[PDB]
Parts: structure tokens; sequence; C-alpha cells
């Protein structure tokens, strides 16, 4: 007989199949209930109305400050208890103990205090960093599972016991990766939702709220120079904001439950002990032994130059650009537009398979490059609405090459590490790297202009990754080996 | 609108109105435009007893009316234009009690038109224009009390036009304002009984004053009013007739009586009331007030002349029985030293404004009422700067003294309240200054009220209270004074002081705590407190344990300050406050743990020009009990707004939603449900996977 295992097969790779994509599915809408909270505090945070209504002497501005450190700083000190906290849980519970601590730090969004957000707001950022990592070797790993699958069906005994795929797992990696990133950058939409179902109608026109803007774009001299003291034109009621707030928790509880009932187990006590032999004084140094590594040295500005353009197309250019001649009521519709552009870039980038491996890549390097030149000539007037579309089709190239760049890099780094904890710690160094870039930014704020520095650095990663093609192609034979 | 009245004034109606209920019973129909009173409209009413038909205009009266009105009692036609009168006009209507017919333009009376209301008491034909007394042709009017006549152009009085009262009392005879120049012989004798008397404004003279006077003989007449007459000069023959009569009040008011001879009122015996306000007497002479050992009343008011009158010693030697003796208003030089003697019933005298210059007052002053038990007397506007001692010796009955609206500026030693057992009330409010002494009101233990009133007073801060022996002391008012040294040992022992103004005073930096010694405690020891007042002293903080004592304290005032904020556990021990008063002040939030037990059966609230904070953490309470509470607070709409935030600028409190706010929402609840479940969620989800 040989049906029952064919079916028996075909089953395994659909578990796998319906396994990413409710993985995918859950840390979309976890982040992308995060990001939707995040900026209605934000929004609701910055006006003497509610703040002084609601809190008054409470110290507000001071709170905000505190959770956007603890939000930002901690991440780095994720790199000295991350490594052996995945290896603790898993590839799979991390992931859970990561959206369950975004739920946590949503639940302490309620009564709002110090001593409830300064905690949510530490564990938010020491958890950042392993959930990403936790992700990213759930996808590389089942990915290369289902592949595996796949070529021990159609080759039974020409499969090698040991390391079947030898590089020919890329087309089955990209098509998972590409519907993940699309489900991740239709959550920079997906969390909009509550700000255009609720906050929109609530802020007036921006005839007042953008008045004394005296010059924006290329000379912008900071995040929001001229802005006025409020925007909203009446103070939402308390039954509005807890429904809302109350829908947000709903979201994410349905989110980690689906991330936890609909994944599984896809660990097995087997690969637990052979890690388990390696032991936990060693552990800790392998991310700092893995420096000796040479593409790493020629992917690190890779990785700041994801977070800083990830960093850029989050505020940069929505709240540089976008709050020029428009207020509050069309930057939402331009975060839906850069993630719509992205969502489509997603699968655009799903085509170029045929292709070898560093084509889209540089492909991106070079388009949002020529946006760097838009963004550095143009400078919108505020105080006219006669143009709207330019922004439109810059946030959607924007996201375009965004979502290029991720998604080659994701491939990139999925394709030239195949060992469990090679992708491990590579994945670590690269959430890391992002992790320290998203905090350079926080630390980039109001200076003069970021555009040079984009510019400079996006120059210096196609000069690196042209580097490590042509030395690769040439065969150099260095890797480090840690067992 | 309409309960058991017809309110129809000054809302101009042509006709009579046919649509109000009928259980209606007085009607009002003044300042309207009715023309007519037709009967044939008036028969749905038939209860009717109050009619009002004035100011208006209406020609001629429906004669038919009062027939379907058998219960009409009241019956008012106020500046009406009814000239001639005609004998059906009440013929078959005969319940009728009242009758105006004030302003008619009446000339003349044809044929006895009032003869057929037997139960007429009050009738008026005032401001009218007839020319003779007489309305009938027999007797008639048998129940008539009041006949008021005046304002008319009755030239001469005759009894051939009287006769027809001769079955009647008058009560009060209204002859005011005419030209009565003849009194024929027995003009008055033909009514039955002749009561009040009424002839103001009417230009008599000596003469015609003397002719009055013995017409009115072997007549029962007790009111007799002759304001406004001119009689100038009068003398023992005047008032001669008077000798026959029983009258107890007389009326010279208003006449400029310039001279008054010797025993002019010798033939008043049984007088009772007598009124001389008004006049221009020159010198008051010694025998002028003979005869009258029975007056209760007398009324020197303005009676003397203005810019000198001369007064005779014993001039009020023969006012046995006077109770009520009241100068006020005159230029009387000085207080001789048997000005007063022989005043043995008096009861009340009033000085107020009485004397030119009274500068000093020595021992020897009041000496006349030393057989006087004199109970109220009242020294106002007169000049008053230095009391010497003994001053009130004389007095010893003396209850209610009053030294207000003067200039007195003394030093107050307390010798000069000696005499004074019985002394309750002294007003020494609106003076120059007085410093006070250690034994200032020692020699006055049996006081109950002291008011200080506008005198800048000090000496006050001894070491010694000065107000210690006055246990007997309720109301007390030490407002307006710009005091700034009080004492903690200044208020023991009156536990029965009741009312307490402390306005317009410097008592700012003696409830700071920054002061040497701390704080001051003035308040203590003061039980049955009623009333407070510390308004327009610029306070700034307000002790903890400072109403300690204030259980009974109803009423306080507290505005007119510089208070921003309030401390906790303040308003405790009111336990009947009733009214606060908070305005005019920096108070910025309104919150449970200051204002509790002080909003708790409060019934007037004022708190206007403050600047609330229209945040809400700080009024949230405050706006949810002005929402629904029984105490009312005048102007709230246009006067209770916010200063800050400047969105809220200008706003009133009264549209202040608290639905917004941190206790609207039970979102601690949630918070606490949910990060309680998501715990154990974890716990438990990470306790099965390591099993
Ligand atoms: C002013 O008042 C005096 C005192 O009341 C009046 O004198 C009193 O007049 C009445 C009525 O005539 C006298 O009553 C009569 O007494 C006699 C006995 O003498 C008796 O037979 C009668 O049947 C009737 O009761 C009363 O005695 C008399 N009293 C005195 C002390 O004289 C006087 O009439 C009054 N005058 C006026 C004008 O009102
Ligand atoms: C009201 O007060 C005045 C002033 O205090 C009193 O007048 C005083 O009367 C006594 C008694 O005559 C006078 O005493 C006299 O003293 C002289 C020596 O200075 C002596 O020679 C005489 O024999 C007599 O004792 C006193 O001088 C006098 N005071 C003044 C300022 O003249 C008056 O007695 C008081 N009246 C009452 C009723 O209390
Ligand atoms: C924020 O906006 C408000 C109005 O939306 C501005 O207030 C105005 O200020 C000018 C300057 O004095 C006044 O002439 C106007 O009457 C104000 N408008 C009002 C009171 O409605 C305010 O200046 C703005 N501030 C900033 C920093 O932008
Ligand atoms: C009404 O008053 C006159 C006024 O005195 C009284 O007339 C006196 O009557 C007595 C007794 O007849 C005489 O002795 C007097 O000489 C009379 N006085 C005069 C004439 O001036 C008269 O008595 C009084 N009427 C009554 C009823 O007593
Ligand atoms: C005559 O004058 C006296 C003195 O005013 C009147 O007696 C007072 O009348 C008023 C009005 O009814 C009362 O309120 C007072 O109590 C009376 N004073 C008393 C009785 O001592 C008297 O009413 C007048 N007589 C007439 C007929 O008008
Ligand atoms: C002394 O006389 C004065 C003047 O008549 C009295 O002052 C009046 O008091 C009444 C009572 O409240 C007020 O309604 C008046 O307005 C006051 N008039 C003035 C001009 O002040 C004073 O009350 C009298 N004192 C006593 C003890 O009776
Ligand atoms: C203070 O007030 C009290 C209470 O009214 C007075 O005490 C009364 O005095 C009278 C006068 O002899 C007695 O008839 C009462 O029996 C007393 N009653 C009580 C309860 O003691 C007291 O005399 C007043 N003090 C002064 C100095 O007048
Ligand atoms: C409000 O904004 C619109 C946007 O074009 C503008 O046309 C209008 O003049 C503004 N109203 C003002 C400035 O009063
Ligand atoms: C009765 O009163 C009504 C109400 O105004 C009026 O219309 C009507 O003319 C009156 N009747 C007479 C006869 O005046
Ligand atoms: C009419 O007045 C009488 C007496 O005041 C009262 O009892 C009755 O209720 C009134 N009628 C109406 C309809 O109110
Ligand atoms: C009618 O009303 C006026 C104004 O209120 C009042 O002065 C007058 O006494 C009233 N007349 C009657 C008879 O009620
Ligand atoms: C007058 O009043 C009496 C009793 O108040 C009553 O019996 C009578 O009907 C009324 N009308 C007339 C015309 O007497
Ligand atoms: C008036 O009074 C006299 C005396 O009592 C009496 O005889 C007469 O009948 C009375 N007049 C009338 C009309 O009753
Ligand atoms: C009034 O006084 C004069 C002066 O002594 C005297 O001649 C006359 O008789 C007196 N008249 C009366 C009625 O007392
Ligand atoms: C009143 O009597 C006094 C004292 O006898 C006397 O001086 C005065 O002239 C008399 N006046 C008249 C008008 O008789
Ligand atoms: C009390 O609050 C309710 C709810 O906002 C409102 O409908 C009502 O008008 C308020 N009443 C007063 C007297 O402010």
């Amino acid at each position: 007989e040989e049906e029952e295992e064919r079916r028996y097969y075909r089953r395994k790779r659909l578990g796998v199949l319906k396994n990413v994509l409710a993985a995918s599915a859950g840390g979309m809408l976890t982040y992308g209930v995060y990001l939707g909270l995040l900026q209605m505090q934000l929004i609701l945070h910055y006006d003497e109305t509610y703040r002084e209504v609601k809190y008054g002497n409470m110290g507000l501005p001071d709170i905000d400050s505190k959770m956007l450190m603890g939000i930002n700083v901690t991440p780095i000190a994720a790199l000295l208890y991350t490594p052996v906290l995945i290896r603790f849980f898993g590839t799979k519970w991390m992931m859970f103990l990561a959206v369950g601590i975004y739920a946590l730090f949503v639940s302490t969004n309620y009564w709002e205090r110090y001593y409830t957000l300064v905690p949510s707001a530490v564990a938010l950022g020491m958890a950042i960093v392993p959930l990403w990592a936790s992700m990213g070797n759930y996808i590389t790993r089942m990915a290369q599972k289902y592949h595996e699958y796949s070529h021990y069906k159609e080759q039974d005994g020409q499969g090698m016991k040991q390391r079947p795929p030898r590089g020919s797992h890329a087309p089955y990696l990209l098509v998972f990766q590409a519907i993940f990133y699309s489900f991740f950058h239709l959550s920079f939409a997906c969390a909009q939702l509550p700000m255009i179902y609720f906050l929109n109608h609530y802020l007036y026109d921006l005839n007042h709220t953008l008045y004394n803007v005296q010059s924006c774009g290329t000379n912008s001299h900071g995040i929001l120079s001229g802005f006025n003291k409020t925007v909203l034109r009446t103070l939402p009621r308390s039954g509005n904001l807890i429904v809302v707030e109350s829908v947000l928790m709903a979201v994410a509880f349905l989110a980690m439950l689906l991330v936890l009932g609909l994944c599984g187990a896809a660990y097995r006590p087997t690969e637990e002990i052979d890690l388990r032999s390696v032991g936990w004084g060693n552990i800790f140094q392998l991310p700092f032994k893995h420096v000796r590594d040479y593409r790493l040295r020629h992917l690190v500005p890779f990785f700041i130059y994801s977070g800083f353009e990830v960093l850029f197309a989050c505020t940069g250019i929505a709240l540089g650009y976008g709050v020029c001649s428009v207020g509050l009521e069309r930057l939402a519709y331009l975060l839906v537009a850069y993630s719509l552009g992205a969502s489509a870039a997603s699968l655009l980038g799903l085509l170029g398979l045929w292709l070898p491996r560093p084509v889209p890549l540089v492909a991106g390097a070079g388009v949002h490059l020529l946006l760097t030149f838009i963004l550095f000539f143009w400078a919108p007037v505020p105080r006219v609405l006669q143009h709207s579309w330019i922004l439109y089709v810059a946030a959607a190239l924007w996201g375009v090459g965004s979502a290029l760049n991720k998604t080659g890099l994701s491939t990139l780094l999925g394709i030239l590490y195949e060992d469990k904890e090679r992708q491990d710690f590579i994945f670590t160094i690269y959430h890391w790297w992002q992790a320290v870039a998203i905090f350079t930014v926080y630390l980039g704020s109001s200076l003069h202009m970021k555009a040079k520095l984009a510019v400079l650095l996006v120059t210096l990663v196609a000069a690196a990754v042209s580097y490590l093609r042509m030395e690769q192609k040439l065969r150099r034979g260095v890797a480090p080996r840690q067992p | 609108v309409s309960h058991e009245v017809a309110d129809c004034s000054h809302l101009k109606l042509t006709q009579v109105p046919d649509d109000l209920p009928t259980n209606i019973t007085v009607l009002n129909l003044t300042h309207n435009q009715l023309r007519r009173l037709p009967a044939a409209n008036f028969t749905r009413y038939s209860q009717l007893t109050s009619l009002d038909v004035g100011f208006n205009t209406i020609s001629k009266l429906e004669p038919e009316l009062c027939q379907k009105l058998p219960m009409l009692k009241v019956l008012n036609l106020q500046h009406n234009e009814l000239s001639q009168l005609s004998d059906k006009t009440f013929a078959f209507c005969t319940n009728l009690t009242e009758l105006h017919l004030m302003s008619n333009s009446i000339q003349k009376i044809k044929n006895n038109p009032f003869v057929k209301q037997k139960n007429l008491i009050t009738l008026d034909l005032s401001h009218n224009g007839l020319s003779s007394t007489k309305l009938g042709t027999q007797v008639q009017l048998e129940n008539l009390q009041e006949l008021l006549l005046s304002n008319n152009k009755i030239q001469a009085l005759k009894s051939e036009e009287l006769d027809i009262f001769a079955n009647s009392s008058l009560k009060k005879l209204e002859l005011s304002s005419n030209q009565i120049k003849e009194f024929s012989p027995g003009c008055f004798h033909a009514i039955g009984r002749l009561f009040g008397l009424f002839l103001n404004n009417v230009q008599l003279g000596p003469s015609l004053t003397e002719k009055l006077c013995l017409e009115l003989a072997n007549t029962s007449i007790r009111n007799l009013s002759l304001s406004n007459s001119q009689l100038s000069t009068t003398s023992n023959t005047t008032f001669l007739g008077l000798k026959w009569t029983n009258l107890t009040m007389l009326d010279l008011s208003y006449n400029n009586l310039n001279v008054v001879g010797n025993d002019s009122f010798a033939w008043l015996p049984q007088l009772e009331y007598f009124f001389l306000e008004y006049n221009n007497i020159q010198h008051l002479f010694s025998h002028s007030l003979h005869g009258l050992f029975n007056v209760r009343y007398l009324n020197l008011k303005r009676s003397f002349t203005k810019q000198l009158p001369k007064i005779d010693d014993f001039s009020f030697q023969w006012l046995k029985c006077l109770e009520h003796l009241n100068m006020e208003d005159n230029d009387i030089p000085g207080i001789k030293s048997n000005m007063f003697t022989g005043l043995i019933n008096l009861k009340y005298l009033s000085l107020s404004n009485s004397f030119t210059s009274l500068r000093t007052l020595t021992n020897e002053t009041f000496v006349s009422l030393a057989h006087s038990p004199l109970h109220i007397l009242n020294l106002t506007k007169n000049k008053i700067s230095k009391i010497e001692s003994d001053a009130f010796s004389w007095l010893g009955h003396l209850e209610v003294l009053d030294l207000g609206l003067n200039e007195i500026g003394q030093e107050l030693t307390g010798q000069e309240w000696r005499g004074l057992e019985n002394i309750f009330e002294i007003y020494l409010s609106y003076n120059k200054y007085l410093q006070l002494t250690r034994n200032s009101f020692a020699l006055v233990p049996s006081l109950q009220r002291l008011m200080l009133r506008r005198v800048a007073l000090k000496n006050v801060d001894s070491s010694p209270s000065p107000f210690q022996p006055l246990r007997n002391l309720t109301i007390l008012d030490l407002s307006n004074n710009n005091i700034a040294n009080i004492n903690d040992d200044m208020l023991e022992g009156l536990e029965k002081l009741e009312i307490l103004d402390l306005q317009h005073n410097n008592l700012a930096r003696l409830w700071k705590h920054a002061n040497p010694g701390g704080p001051i405690y003035f308040l203590k020891g003061l039980s049955h407190l009623h009333i407070l007042n510390l308004e327009s002293n610029g306070f700034d903080e307000i002790p903890v344990e400072v109403f300690k004592d204030l259980f009974e304290l109803k009423i306080i005032d507290l505005g007119l300050n510089n208070l921003n904020t309030l401390p906790a556990s303040v308003f405790n021990n009111q336990v009947s406050l009733k009214s606060l008063n908070l305005q005019k002040n920096l108070i910025t939030s309104v919150e449970k743990k200051v204002f509790g037990p002080a909003f708790r059966n409060l019934t007037e609230l004022d708190m206007r020009f403050n600047p609330f904070d229209c945040t809400c953490e700080s009024i949230a309470w405050f706006v949810n009990w002005i929402n629904e509470t029984h105490t009312n607070i005048p102007e709230l709409s246009s006067h209770y707004l916010c200063n800050t935030p400047p969105h809220y600028h200008g706003f009133p409190v009264r549209l202040f939603d608290t639905s917004s706010c941190k206790d609207s929402a039970p979102f601690e609840l949630f918070f606490m449900i949910n990060t309680s479940i998501l715990l154990i969620f974890i716990f438990i989800v990470l306790l099965i996977h390591f099993e």
C-alpha cells in the first residue's frame, strides 16, 4: 500500500501551511493592536484638554517619556537574555510569551499610571526582540520542514538521510516569507482602524491645529516643530474609550489564543536533548563568537538600514511630510496607503523568484533612493491643499521599497544559513541590530534632517552587498565552526 | 393667574372676559380699556363678591348690573368717567358693603342715590367735583362708618346736608384738601356719632380754627387731624370747646406753628396722642404744654426751626403720663439742668440729630431724668465727641442706649458707664476712635449686645480680655476697624455669643503658620455661635482645628478673601451648617475631602467670581452635586465660569459633563480582571507545557 502515507504526508504539509498562516496572522494582529494603542495614546496625550481634565496633576508627559524610554532602550539588554531564553521555552513558546507580554502591556493601558505602565513598557522592550527572533526561526524551520517533507515524498530513497535540500529550499521559503510579510504589512493598515472609527472624527479641521507652521519638509528642524497645543475639538467620552479598548483587548486575546492553539507542536524532544548537549555555559557567547563571521560585517549595515527605514516610514514620512499639507485627518489614510503599497510589493517580490538572489534587494535600494532625492529637494507648503496624490504615491513607493528590502533580506538570511542554531543566532543578531537602529532613531529625533544619513547608509549597504556577492562568487570558504 | 382672583391688570382688555371659570369671586380689571358693563354679558357670573373696574373709562353704569350679583360687597369705580348719577343705579341691590367712586367728575347729587344700601360701611367720593356735602334727602346709610369726601370743592358745611346721618356713626369723615371757610351753627351735631375728623391741607387760620373748635361742642369726637392747616399762632381760647369733648388724638403737623401761647392746650384733659412734627416753633414758652397730664405719645420731630429755638426750664412738667417723647431732627442748643424734669412715666426718648453742638457730656447733663424710668435712649447724629465720667449715672433703668453716628473720640476708661445696672444694648458704631482698657466694660456685666462698626478700634490687644466681664454678651460687632493684633485669650466664657461680625479687618497674618508663635485661635469656647462674618480681610490660610467648638454654626461668611486651597477636616464640627459664602475668592478645586460635611444640609450657597479649573478630577463631584440637590445657587449661569484651561475659558460650570473622567467607566476593575486572568492563563499554560 502507498495511498495512506500519501494522504499522511499531505496532512502534514497542510498542517505546516496552516500553522505558518496562523502564526503570521497572530503576529500581524498583535502588532496592529500594539501600533494602534500606541498611536491612540500618543494622540490622546498631546493636548492640554485631555491631560488637564482627566489627569491634571499626574505628570503625564513624564509617563510618556519613561514609556518611550523603557520601550526603546530595553531591547539592547534583550541580547543579554534572549538566546538561552529562546532555547528554554522553545521556538514557538517564546512567540506565545511575547504576545502575552504584548497583551499585558495592552491591559495596563486601562488605569494608566506610572507603576503599571513602566513595568509593562520594560517587558515590551525586552520582548520585542525575542518575538521577532522566534518568529523568524519558526517561519524558516517550518519552510525547511515543508521542503523536506515534499522532497522525501517525491524522492523516497534519493534523499540522503541527513541534510536533504542542499540550498534548494528557496522556492519554498520565499513563498512563505512573501505572504508572511504581506500579513505583517497589512497589520499597518489594520492598526489604523480604531483611529479611523473613533479618533478621526474627534479632531477639528487643520485650519487651526496647523496654524503656526512656518516651514516643513526639508526644513523640519525636528519631528514636530510648529504645532498647536490641542488637537481634539471635543473630549472623547469615557464610554467610547472603554469600548474601543475592550475591543482591542478582545482582538489581542483572540490573536494570542490563535497563536497558542493553531500552532500544535513543532519542536520534538530529540532536538531538545540535541541542543541541551551543548550546555548553558556556552550559549551565552555564541552570538559573541559569531562576530568572526565574514558575512555579518557586511550585513550589519543592512540591518541598521532596515531599522532606520521602518522608523522613517513610521514617523519620518507621516509626521514630517504627511502632516504638512493636511493635518491628522488624512494621516491614517496615509498609513493605510503605505500599508497597501507594502502589501502589494510583497507579492511583487514574490514574483521575483526566477531571477537570482541579489537582484530585488539592490533594486529596492535604488527606488526609495530616488524618493530620497524627492525628499531632499521638494518641500510641500503646509498651508495649501493643491497636490494630495504626491504624498500618496511617495508613501506607496516607499512602502514598496521597504517591503522589497525586508522580504529579500529575510529570504537571503534564511538561505545563507540552514542549520537551526545558525538561524537562531543570525536572526538574534539581525533583530538586535534592528533594535539598535530603532534606539538610534529614538536618539536621532529632533535634529536637523535625517535624509543625508539615510542616503549615505543606503549607499553603504549597496556597496557592502556588492562586495559580499563579488567575494561569494569567487569562493572564499570562510565560516565559523563552534558546535 | 386665576387663583380665586381675576388678574387682568396691565393686560389691556376692552370687553369683559367670558371664558374665566365660574368658580371666581374677585375680579381685577384695572388699567384696561373697559367702556361699558352690560348686564347680559354678566349672566354667567352670580357668586361675585368683589368687583374692580377701576383706572378705566366708563360713561354710565348699567343700572341692572347688580341685580344678577346678589353677593356683591366690594365695588370699585376708581378713575372713571361717571359725572351724573341716577337713583336707579343701585335700587334693587342692597348686599353692597364697600363703594369706591374716586375720580369720577361728579358734580352734584340730585335725589338720594345712596339710599338702598343698608349694608354700606365704607363710602368714598374723593377726587371728585362736589360743591356740597348733600348726599340724600332723608335718613339713610344706617351702617355707614367711613365717608371720604376729600379733594372736593366744598365751600361750607351746613346741618341741612348732614342731617341724613342722624342714625349712624361716622368713624372717619375725610374732609381733607378742601376750601371750608364757614361753619354753620349746629352742622356737626346733625350726625348721630362722629368719631374721626380729617381736615388736612385746608386753609383755616386762627379764626377758622377757633370757630371749628367751638362748633364741636357736646360731640363724641375722638381723633382730629389738622395737618397742613397753616396754623401759625394759637392761644388759650383757640381749643376752647375741646373741654366739652373726649378727644384722645390731635394732629397739628406741617402748620408752621410759630408762636404757641400759654395754656393753649389747657382744655384737653383726656388727650392721649399729640402730634407736633414739622413746625417752626421760635420759642417754646414755659406754660405752653399746660393741662396735658394724659398724653402718652408726643412727636416733636422737626417741630423747631432750623439753623435757633429757645426752650425754657420745666417745659414738660405737666406731661405726667408721657410714655413716648420724640424730639429728633431739631436744633436745641443744649440740655438744661431742668429740661426733662417732671417725666415720671417715660419709657422712650429719641434725640437723633436734635442738637446743634452738644460736644462734651458731663455728669450733670441728664440730671432731669433721675426720676424717669427710661428704657430706650437714642443719641445719634449729635456730633458727640467726649463723654465725661458718671454721664449716665442718673439712668438706672436704661436698657437700650445708642451713641452711634457721632464723632466720639476718647479712651474708654470704664467710668462713663457707671450707674447702668440694667443696661442691655449699647450702640457705639460709626464713631471717630475708642481705645479699649482693661476695665472698659467691667461696670456693665448685664450687657447683651455691643456694636462697634467702623470705629477704628485700637488698644484691644491687651493681656486680659476687654470683654471678659461681658459674661452675658450675645451679639458682638468688631468690623470695619482694620484690626491686626488679636490674641487667643479674648473670647473665653462667652458661651452664649450667637452673632459675631469681623469683616473689613486685617486678620490675614494671624491665621498663617509663618508668624511667630503659630496661628491664633480666637474662636475657641464660643459654643452657641450662630452667625459669623469674615468678609474682605485678605485671608490666605485657614487652620484645621479652628472650627472646633462651632457646633451650632448656622451662617458663615468667608468671601472677598484670597483663599485658594482649603485643608482637610475643617467642617467636621459644622453639624448645623445652613449657609456658605465664598465669593470673590481664588478657589480652584472643590473636593470631597474638604467640602464633605459642608454640603450636607446647606441651604443657600454663594461662590460667585471664583476661578474654578474645568478639570474632572477637581470639580467632578462639585458638578455632580450641582446637578441634583436642594441648595439654591443664585446667579449660576452667568457668574460661575472657568479660567483654565484656555479651551474652557469663560465657560459655565453647568455645561461641564462628568461622563468623562477617571471614575466614569470602571476601567480599573477591567484592568484588574484582565491582568489577573492573563497571568493565571500564562502560569497554567507554562505548567501544562512543562508538566
Ligand atoms: C366722655 O366720657 C365720660 C366718661 O365716660 C362720659 O360721661 C358719662 O356719660 C354716660 C352717658 O351719659 C353716663 O352714663 C349715664 O349715667 C347715669 C347716672 O349718672 C345713668 O342714669 C344713665 O343711664 C347713664 O348710664 C356716665 O355716668 C358718665 N360718666 C361720668 C363720669 O360723667 C361723657 O358723656 C363723654 N362725653 C362725650 C362727649 O363722649
Ligand atoms: C459732677 O462732676 C463735677 C466735677 O467732678 C463735680 O464738681 C465737684 O464738686 C466738688 C464738691 O463741691 C468740688 O470739691 C471742692 O473742692 C474744693 C477744692 O478744690 C473745696 O474747696 C470745696 O470745698 C469742694 O470740696 C470739686 O472741685 C468739683 N469739681 C470741679 C471740677 O469743679 C460735681 O460734684 C459732680 N456732680 C455730681 C452730682 O456727682
Ligand atoms: C492654537 O490654536 C488657537 C486657536 O485654535 C490659537 O489661538 C488664537 O491665538 C491668536 C493669537 O493671539 C488669537 O488672535 C486668536 O483669537 C486665537 N484663537 C482662538 C482663541 O480661538 C493659538 O494661538 C494656537 N497656538 C499655537 C501654538 O499654535
Ligand atoms: C352741651 O354743652 C353746653 C356747653 O357748656 C352745655 O351748656 C351748659 O349747660 C349748663 C347746664 O344747663 C349751664 O350751667 C352752663 O351755663 C351751660 N354752658 C354754656 C351755656 O356755655 C350743655 O349743658 C351741654 N349739654 C348737655 C346735655 O349737657
Ligand atoms: C385715632 O388715633 C389712634 C392713634 O394712632 C388710633 O389708635 C391706633 O390705631 C391703629 C390702627 O387700627 C392701631 O394699629 C394702633 O394699635 C392704635 N393705637 C392704640 C390703640 O394705642 C385710632 O385707631 C384712631 N382712631 C380712628 C377712628 O382712626
Ligand atoms: C435711633 O434712631 C435711628 C434713626 O431713626 C435708628 O436708625 C434706623 O434704624 C432702623 C432699624 O433698623 C433702620 O431701618 C433705619 O434705616 C435707621 N435709620 C437711620 C437713619 O439710620 C436707630 O435704629 C435708633 N436706635 C434705636 C436703638 O432704636
Ligand atoms: C445673665 O443672664 C442670666 C440668665 O438670664 C441671669 O440670671 C438670672 O438673673 C435673674 C435676676 O436675679 C434671676 O431672677 C434668674 O433666676 C437668673 N437665672 C439664672 C438661670 O441664673 C444673670 O443675672 C445675668 N447676669 C447679669 C449680670 O445680668
Ligand atoms: C479652511 O481650510 C480650507 C482648506 O482649503 C481653506 O480653503 C479655508 O480658507 C480655511 N478657512 C479659513 C482659513 O478660515
Ligand atoms: C360680551 O363679551 C364678549 C367677549 O369679548 C364680546 O365679544 C361681546 O361683544 C360682549 N357682549 C356685549 C353685548 O358687549
Ligand atoms: C374653583 O374654585 C373652588 C374654590 O376655590 C375650588 O374648590 C375648585 O377646585 C375650583 N375649580 C377648579 C376646576 O379648579
Ligand atoms: C388689583 O390689582 C392691583 C395690582 O396688583 C392691586 O393694587 C389692587 O388692590 C387689586 N384690586 C383688587 C380689588 O383686588
Ligand atoms: C345677601 O346676602 C344674604 C346673606 O349673606 C343672602 O341670603 C341674600 O340672598 C343676598 N342677596 C340679597 C339680594 O339679599
Ligand atoms: C332713627 O333713630 C330714632 C331714635 O332711636 C328712631 O326713632 C328712628 O326710627 C330711627 N330711624 C329709622 C329710619 O329707623
Ligand atoms: C386766656 O388768657 C388771658 C390772659 O390771662 C385771660 O384774660 C383769658 O381769660 C383766658 N381765657 C381763657 C378761656 O382761659
Ligand atoms: C407765658 O408764661 C411765661 C412765664 O410766666 C411768660 O414769660 C410768657 O410771657 C407767657 N406768654 C404768654 C403768651 O402769656
Ligand atoms: C444633570 O445631568 C444630566 C445628564 O447630563 C442632564 O441631562 C441634566 O440636564 C442635568 N441637570 C442639571 C440641573 O444640571
